[PDB]
């Protein structure tokens, strides 16, 4: 034999695969280098042929049950081919799922938001909405973008996401999994290894455990950002409350990087920018790439393949040549390692070169592994490798020895606090976001969160874990999570969380080998073979060994520890604590940007009706919103003589409860920002209170408009 | 019902101590703010009336609660 | 020739006369655009209830789907309910009359009116 | 209505429907939507336009903009 016949199968598959795979990879590279209709079909055909080949061999893999397959190498490859996946789903079911996926993707990519003033100007997310969420510092404008995005595209995804969840669970259940969440937690799962085994459930526990240890640092970061944002947005942020979600520097608040302009610890202090030195010393893309190569060779990593230098888009096409330009490392196969990127003379590009080349080094290292075992130990290993490269290269030390930063300069601790905050805005700022999103998806997939509570728990978790509050209450007609790419494009997210931890663990371990004496935040692993050796040990492993073992190869551990992350931001932490001495470190999950003008409304049908007391449903609520809008119109047209077209949609309800109590506030007919002041709303109610009571066969007593009273 | 925001009718005289106890268990913080009354008809019955109250306070209040209150 | 009275929507149009001085008399509210807004909202409410109950279909009927026409100082007018986002899909008078009767009481409550004052021509109170 | 991402301008799409599409529903959709969108936006503009035009005509010694 069984094991022998499984091996011969895998061997023949591996050989054929590689050559037939080279084509696919190369074909796509050629199209990535030249955008011609001919080049589209070129990779298209290759892709089909390649995928088809695999599919056939997948079926032939089943013929070798691992129960009898003992050699891990064969076992690993066999199980990596015996996966059926969506093939397990019925043709109709599969097609339906595929369609949902395409629709969701299309909506996300082609969904536009028209300006309320001019309907002719409609912004898509990629450029218009993103530039506003990244640059616009107008509370009203940001609120518009955020709210409008969820209201226009988020609703379009709600029904699709629901079906998606159902079909996804079925497929995974049929692929022998508790849910689609468990299906996704299979990446980190290790079995039949002595002490290196790891359960899919273990991941959850580990993530949550590690998260609790970061909470303190994030709370200080949050409190600091809150204080600064209070200055940028006065009369908008509570110093003890959560942060309005539309003010986090992006559409979702995934990163806080765009908040740096408003949170720079020492405005007077800049940050190292050796791009000028690069241009002054005529640093072309090839020059900067050689520096990358030099760095890796300095730590004892194999010299860049001559082939790499020969075939690699290391610079912008420059001519009419139409070539995509995203920094990308290519393992075309059969010893082919290329890099494609529109490189420029910039410090960023310099560091990006190191990052991309880091991936190439990993590829080259595991290139000698079985075709199927040529990848990062887990989904958070490969990216972390690239990250630690940029880390060491960014250090002023590195630049001063790279001949870009005159070493006569003295690194200022103020500029260090500056740098550390900026990093914390990207690194620590995404940790709660990532944690909460995956938690929500996991609970949703396993059914913990029912459909009627999807948005309910989403915002509860946001307010509690991330400390972020919705500027507008979002009911179960919304799908805020689906408004993010990964969610709408069926991508796991825990990778980001785990990678971050791994990265810091790696960096620390390697720097210990580099014999670092100063703050870890300023550590250069360059000119250290020992660090390279440890790195290489894991690098060459690939998927052959458990990720727990590969960890022990570098960090020496089997699980993700956040200690090194904390150690990296320890200087910043101490600093933040000082700044947050006067401030309240933490948030209250009760303050909302709309609570101020919100009117509480308790309804007593049975008190006024007893028998024949109709059940308050969504229709009764719809009627209520309509009644309030009517009142607002009357009040404005009478007291203000203003014909304002208030609709049930302007009546924003929240905290609906079985006592038939809820909170509502009124907004302008087409202005989410323009919230009608509670005073006016109270007067409007007073004016039409009788009418509203009549509509629900209630009375002031039963229809308790808290704050409004008869006289 | 106004504090733990329970459904009207959900809590009755039959299920009150249990409901208030379970509420205290769920939210003791707010249940502490939940002021209550200590009342038993027995006490109510043994609440003496000073002066002429039996005629112009007890009988008069009870006649208003009756239908055709002006004829009684 | 042609009839200036023929309409492609007249067939499903329900005439509705609102009487105020007859019922409310003194302190009778004036019927304005907001009153008409309330009426379409009330009809949408009835349609939603009717579909969610009789056909067990939670349809998001809106006052905009309530296509009212021929408004007169008698406070008379015609109206035909349509699909939430399909002008082509106009709800049949029969189904609309069922919705009307189901919520007729509630509609009267909304305008403090009654079947005699709130005359839904063809919808006969029983 | 089915897909908001697909939006037709008058000249290229609405015209090829009102001129070619014979589907009662499709024709109604295009017709009604045109007057439910651009026409509504032009409503307040046309009102002010008429006022200013009439002013100019009267100022140019004319009964109305129509005169
Ligand atoms: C499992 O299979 C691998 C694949 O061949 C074996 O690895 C070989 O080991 C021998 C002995 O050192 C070498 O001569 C070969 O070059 C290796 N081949 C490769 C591609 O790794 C491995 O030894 C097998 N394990 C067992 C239990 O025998
Ligand atoms: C993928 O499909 C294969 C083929 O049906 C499944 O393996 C079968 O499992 C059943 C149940 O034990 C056996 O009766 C068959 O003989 C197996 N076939 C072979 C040759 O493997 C496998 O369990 C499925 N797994 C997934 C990922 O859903
Ligand atoms: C590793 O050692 C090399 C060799 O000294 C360093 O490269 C030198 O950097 C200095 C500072 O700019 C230059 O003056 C030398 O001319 C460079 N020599 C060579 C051979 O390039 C390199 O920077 C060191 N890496 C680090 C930062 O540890
Ligand atoms: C960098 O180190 C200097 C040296 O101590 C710090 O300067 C101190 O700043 C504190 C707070 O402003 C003063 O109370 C001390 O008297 C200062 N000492 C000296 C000798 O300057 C400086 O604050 C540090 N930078 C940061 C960001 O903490
Ligand atoms: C929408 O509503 C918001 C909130 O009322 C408006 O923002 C304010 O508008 C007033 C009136 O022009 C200004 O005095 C304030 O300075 C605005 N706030 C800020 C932060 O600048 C907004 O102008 C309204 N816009 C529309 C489309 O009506
Ligand atoms: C919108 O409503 C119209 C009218 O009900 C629908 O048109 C009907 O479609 C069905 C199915 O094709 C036909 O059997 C009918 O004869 C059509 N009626 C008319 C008047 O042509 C239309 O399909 C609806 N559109 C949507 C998206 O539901």
């Amino acid at each position: 034999t069984i094991e022998e016949q499984a091996k011969t199968f895998l061997d023949k598959f591996n050989h054929e695969a590689e050559d037939l795979f080279y084509q696919s990879s190369l074909a796509s590279w050629n199209y990535n280098t030249n955008i011609t209709e001919e080049n589209v079909q070129n990779m298209n055909n290759a892709g089909d042929k390649w995928s088809a080949f695999l599919k056939e061999q997948s079926t032939l893999a089943q013929m070798y049950p691992l129960q009898e397959i003992q050699n891990l190498t064969v076992k690993l490859q066999l199980q990596a081919l015996q996966q059926n996946g969506s093939s397990v789903l019925s043709e109709d079911k599969s097609k339906r799922l595929n369609t949902i996926l395409n629709t969701m993707s299309t909506i996300y990519s082609t969904g536009k938001v028209c300006n309320p003033d001019n309907p002719q100007e409609c912004l898509l997310l990629e450029p218009g909405l993103n530039e506003i969420m990244a640059n616009s510092l107008d509370y009203n404008e940001r609120l518009w973008a955020w709210e409008s995005w969820r209201s226009e595209v988020g609703k379009q995804l709600r029904p699709l996401y629901e079906e998606y969840v159902v079909l996804k669970n079925e497929m995974a259940r049929a692929n022998h999994y508790e849910d689609y969440g468990d299906y996704w937690r299979g990446d980190y799962e290790v079995n039949g290894v002595d002490g290196y085994d790891y359960s899919r459930g273990q991941l959850i526990e580990d993530v949550e455990h590690t998260f609790e240890e970061i909470k303190p640092l994030y709370e200080h970061l949050h409190a600091y950002v809150r204080a600064k944002l209070m200055n940028a947005y006065p009369s908008y942020i509570s110093p003890i409350g959560c942060l309005p979600a539309h003010l986090l520097g992006d559409m979702w608040g995934r990163f806080w990087t765009n908040l740096y302009s408003l949170t720079v610890p020492f405005g007077q202090k800049p940050n190292i920018d050796v791009t000028d030195a690069m241009v002054d010393q005529a640093w072309d893309a090839q020059r900067i790439f050689k520096e990358a190569e030099k760095f890796f060779v300095s730590v004892g990593l194999p010299n860049m393949t001559q082939g790499f230098w020969e075939n690699s888009m290391l610079t912008d096409p420059g001519n009419v040549q139409k070539a995509v330009c995203h920094p990308t490392a290519w393992d075309l196969g059969k010893g082919d390692f290329r890099i494609l990127m529109c490189t420029k003379v910039t410090m960023d590009d310099f560091l990006t070169a190191h990052h991309e080349m880091g991936h190439i080094q990993y590829d080259m290292a595991y290139a000698a592994q079985p075709f199927l075992l040529r990848n990062g130990a887990n989904e958070g290993f490969h990216e972390a490798v690239g990250e630690i490269m940029s880390l060491s290269a960014a250090t002023p030390k590195h630049l001063k020895s790279i001949g870009l930063l005159s070493p006569d300069f003295q690194e200022d601790n103020e500029t260090e606090i500056n740098f550390l905050l900026k990093q914390a805005l990207t690194i620590v700022g995404t940790l709660p976001f990532t944690y909460m999103l995956e938690k929500w998806r996991w609970m949703v997939f396993k059914g913990e969160i029912p459909k009627d509570q999807w948005m309910k728990k989403w915002w509860e978790m946001k307010r509690e874990i991330v400390g972020v509050v919705e500027p507008v209450p979002h009911d179960e007609t919304y799908c805020d999570p689906a408004s993010l790419f990964h969610v709408s494009n069926d991508y796991s997210f825990i990778r980001y969380y785990t990678r971050t931890l791994y990265q810091f663990q790696f960096q620390e371990a390697l720097c210990q080998a580099a014999k670092h004496e100063g703050p870890l935040h300023k550590c250069d692993i360059s000119n250290s073979t020992e660090a390279g050796q440890k790195l290489f040990n894991m690098l060459r492993l690939g998927k052959s060994e458990p990720w727990t073992l590969a960890l022990e190869n570098v960090v020496g551990a089997k699980n993700m520890n956040v200690r090194p992350l904390l150690n990296y931001f320890e200087p910043l932490f101490t600093w933040l604590k000082d700044q947050n001495k006067n401030s309240f470190v933490g948030w209250s999950t009760d303050w909302s940007p709309y609570a101020d003008q919100s009117i509480k409304v308790r309804i007593s049908l049975k008190s006024a009706l007893g028998d024949k007391a109709y059940e308050w449903n969504d229709n009764e609520m719809y009627l209520f919103r309509s009644s309030v809008a009517y009142a607002m119109r009357q009040y404005f047209l009478k007291v203000k003589n203003q014909m304002i077209l208030f609709g049930e949609e302007d009546v924003r309800v929240a905290n609906l409860k079985p006592r038939i109590s809820f909170n509502f506030f009124v907004t302008a007919p087409k202005n989410v920002s323009d919230i009608i002041p509670r005073t006016e709303v109270e007067k409007a109610i007073r004016m039409s209170r009788s009418r509203i009571n009549d509509a629900f066969r209630l009375n002031d007593n039963s229809l308790e408009f808290l704050g409004i009273q008869p006289t | 019902i106004n504090g733990f925001d329970l459904p009207e009718g959900n809590v009755t005289q039959e299920n009150f101590v249990d409901m208030q106890q379970r509420c205290n268990a769920s939210d003791p913080a707010a249940y502490a703010q939940l002021v209550f009354q200590t009342c038993d008809i027995n006490a109510f019955l043994s609440e003496a009336v000073e002066g002429t109250g039996l005629a112009f306070i007890v009988f008069t209040e009870a006649i208003t609660k009756m239908p055709l209150s002006p004829l009684w």
